[PDB]
RNA sequence: AAAACCCAGGGAACCCACU
């Protein structure tokens, strides 16, 4: 019933917002700090460090900066917050590509635009 | 996908664990109980983001303990149907593939594995390779997969992915 | 509880096309008291080793109708879905009812639980657990209608069988037409465990004889452990006390020249060839008729392992009733009529001490309340224990006025984050032991703890609760319910050497 | 065969009492 290669959602993730694997990552990185404080707590569950170190492994922003140069960057165009954030996640570097990977985006921007958002993107992804 | 979203929960407090400090068991209580749990309509809960709002406590009547209505923002993520993920690969099989996404297992069975990227146990990795010996998922890869359906069991959910679209597979 | 052959005793077959496991059911700690360690069967056993043995199945189904065979919150634990069903047992086969439903909820599991296999469960594991295994192969496993029928046996062999169901299973998915050790720790040449019955009932017999003992069993005295009433029996009559070693308890029969056997608290009889008892009055001929009680304990002198034979009281000597004289009298028979001729013979050089098993000898005895020296206290890490003889004549069994005076239990340790109803969920280590599935104990969980999860652990009273004495894995099974009874009144009571000592010296 | 008998598995109609 959901697909969103067409953006087809359920009617609860109407409201919803989405988030980056580095905003996640930082926002789970101050929760486990603040873990290490605030004593007689127990660690937290499997899936909260399994997700903690899955989005580190795939961190692409490197600085809280970057992540809101990124948003500044990507909120003025008229996209869906899925499609924003499967490309600031995704992180392709041809119009071709992320058209393929998000078939959504079909005719939302032109595609000289489209590759000039993506090589904005890989300008402020911070490279390791 | 992972979401930031405002989840409403019920906790309930005994009186033996009032205390001088409620509030903070409540809290306590919904971080605990929440945490790593999934539902079938929402998805893996991830993390709670914020304890956003105490409701009133309404004493059961009759029974002792009291019932508090709590919103809060919470991280979580759910599987959806048709999207391309980065993954980690934990087995390679003759008959699929194990592959990890955060806290969710997925397996891509070989029958979705197109034709080209067979698998060999002769490898000391037993791994998925072509002919040609240049697309090579073995253990430990980055990959990603095209998620063509979901099951949850026992609370829990765990998908399946394909490899027949394009720029599919070993990154 | 269990019945006799609870389990037909295989504990697991081997996967029939390495998919399905043809195995069965109970042994739980409660169920491990009554159970011998070979028969006995854990879910850890076929689990602990399963995470890594790679037999670690991912669903669990109990076919047998009745739920006495052990706890199903185990196996929901492991992660393996405990599922159960109604099977009938006493002989009776399904035919698609409790099975066809079954069937299609065990392919929904196929995939529920997918690198892991299913595990289907019988009574004994093979009156239908093979046939459900057989039913489904055909129905999904496209195993032969007749040959799934008779794949079950190809990996659970079935011995012990039931033809009732073979019938339904053949016509359903097919055609129907189709221990005993000596002294632990030192081996000690001569002496022989003896299994012919003739000889060992005979001893046995001849035994019970000399004791005058009514029930089967060991005959002999058993003293008992003393509280705050025990004490009491001072003033009463005088009494009579050795130190208690680590030893096992053993009387000695002896019935002639080669005629020695040794019988201990299990009432197994063992054989002793290089031991002689000459008589008193003509050293060439060898006692017979003769009972001894005493224990048998290793002792260290000069950095080796002496095997040694304490002999604290008599009962039979040439079949005169010595056990129904005085203690003290039964004392001295036992020096005079033992201890001297051997020694007499032995310097002589007719006995070899170096020649014989091991070293014979009588313990020696004191009394009431004086002689309290022990207790400046310079042997007080020596003392393992006391043993107690009242000036009464012999008389066997249970003894209210003989007594035996004596950190400590293996414990099952579940380490559970008990999640109490509108409580905060609570991680605690529970403590439990065999036969009490019930935690007595629970104890707070240090993380470390929790480095040991699940382990049989020997664990010392430090406060009221017991903290680990040592990590007892070596005990595979927690120790029954009943020594948590008896260490209950062990560690509740502070038993201590200055405690008895005068009580075993004065008089 | 936890033979935890942790102690009924019958209902219907009628009559007779007591308040």
């Amino acid at each position: 019933e959901e697909d969103a290669s067409q953006l087809i959602f359920p009617k609860e993730f109407e409201t919803a917002e989405t988030l980056l694997n580095s905003e996640v990552h930082m926002l789970l990185e101050h929760r486990k700090q603040q873990n290490e404080s605030a004593e007689d707590e127990q660690e937290l569950s499997e899936v909260f460090m399994k997700t903690l170190n899955y989005t580190a492994r795939f961190s692409r922003f490197k600085n809280r900066e970057t992540i809101a140069s990124v948003r500044s960057l990507l909120l003025q165009k008229k996209l869906h917050k899925f499609e924003l954030a499967c490309l600031a996640n995704l992180c392709p570097e041809t119009a071709e590509e992320s058209k393929a990977l998000i078939p959504s985006l079909e005719g939302r921007f032109e595609d000289e635009e489209l590759q000039q958002i993506l090589d904005d993107i890989q300008t402020k992804r911070s490279f390791q | 996908m992972f979401y930031h979203i405002s989840l409403e929960h019920e906790i309930l407090l005994h009186p033996r664990y009032f205390g001088p400090n409620l509030l903070n068991t409540v809290k306590q209580k919904l971080f605990t109980e929440v945490e790593g749990t999934c539902t079938g309509k929402y998805g893996f809960v991830i993390a709670v983001t914020t304890i956003d709002n105490i409701g009133a406590g309404v004493i059961q009547p009759g029974r002792g303990f009291v019932l508090y209505p709590v919103k809060y923002k919470a991280i979580v993520f759910r599987p959806f149907k048709g999207e391309v993920v980065d993954a980690v690969v934990t087995q390679v099989n003759k008959v699929g593939l194990f592959t990890e996404i955060g806290p969710m297992s997925c397996f891509i069975s070989r029958h979705s594995i197109p034709s080209e990227m067979e698998f060999d146990p002769n490898s000391n990795p037993p791994c998925y390779k072509t002919m040609d010996e240049d697309i090579v998922i073995q253990q430990d890869d980055e990959i990603r997969l095209k998620i063509v359906g979901t099951r949850v069991d026992k609370n829990d959910i765990f998908a399946i992915g394909s490899l027949m679209d394009d720029y599919l597979g070993l990154v | 509880k269990i019945p006799p052959r609870w389990l037909n005793c295989p504990r697991r077959g081997q996967p029939v096309a390495g998919r399905f496991l043809p195995l069965k059911t109970m042994l739980g700690p409660r169920y491990d008291s009554q159970v011998a360690e070979e028969n006995r069967f854990h879910p850890s056993m076929l689990s602990n080793y399963l995470k890594s043995l790679k037999v670690k199945m991912g669903l669990l189904v109990d076919l047998t109708n009745t739920s006495r065979f052990y706890d199903r919150n185990d196996i929901e634990k492991e992660g393996i879905k405990y599922i159960k069903l109604q099977c009938k047992g006493h002989g009776e086969c399904p035919t698609t009812e409790n099975t066809e439903t079954f069937i299609r909820l065990c392919e929904r599991f196929n995939e529920r639980n997918p690198p892991e296999l299913i595990g289907v469960h019988s009574t004994h594991g093979f009156n239908r657990t093979g046939f459900l295994i057989c039913a489904f192969l055909v129905e999904k496993m496209d195993w032969s209608i007749e040959a799934a029928v008779a794949t079950f046996a190809q990996a659970r062999p079935p011995g012990i069988y039931k033809g009732d169901y073979l019938k339904e299973l053949f016509r359903r998915y097919g055609d129907i037409e189709e221990g005993a050790i000596f002294l632990e720790g030192v081996t000690v040449k001569g002496v022989t465990q003896v299994t012919t019955q003739p000889k060992l009932g005979e001893v046995q017999q001849k035994c019970h004889q000399f004791c005058g003992w009514e029930g089967s069993g060991f005959p002999g005295a058993q003293p008992v452990s003393m509280d705050k009433q025990n004490i009491k029996l001072l003033d009463l009559k005088p009494y009579k006390v050795s130190w208690k070693a680590d030893g096992t308890r053993y009387m000695m029969l002896i019935d002639g020249t080669n005629e020695v056997f040794m019988i201990d608290r299990d009432n197994s009889v063992f054989h002793v060839s290089n031991l002689e008892f000459p008589f008193r009055k003509d050293l060439r001929m060898h006692l017979s008729n003769t009972l001894l009680d005493g224990e048998m304990i290793i002792d260290r002198v000069n950095g080796q392992a002496v095997p040694r034979y304490l002999i604290y009281d008599i009962i039979k000597f040439n079949s005169q009733p010595v056990g129904d004289c005085d203690f003290n009298v039964r004392l001295q028979c036992i020096e005079r009529e033992i201890i001297s001729p051997r020694h007499e013979k032995m310097k002589t050089g007719l006995i070899d001490k170096t020649q014989e098993p091991f070293s014979v000898r009588n313990k020696p005895f004191f009394d009431i309340c004086t002689s309290r020296k022990l207790l400046a206290k310079e042997v007080s890490h020596e003392m393992d224990g006391l043993i107690f003889q009242p000036t009464g004549k012999y008389k066997p069994g249970r003894c209210d006025d003989i007594l035996k005076w004596k950190n400590s239990v293996d414990f099952r340790l579940k380490i559970t984050r008990m999640g109490g109803e509108g409580l905060l969920p609570q991680n605690v280590g529970l403590l439990y032991v065999g036969g009490y599935e019930r935690p007595f104990a629970q104890i707070k969980v240090t993380k470390e703890l929790k480095q040991y999860d699940n382990k049989i652990i020997e664990c010392k009273f430090e406060n009221n609760s017991w903290v680990f004495m040592r990590q007892r894995t070596d005990k595979s099974f927690p120790n029954a319910y009943n020594t948590a009874m008896a260490v209950c009144n062990s560690i509740s009571n502070p038993v201590t050497k200055e405690m008895l000592f005068e009580f075993i010296d004065r008089c």
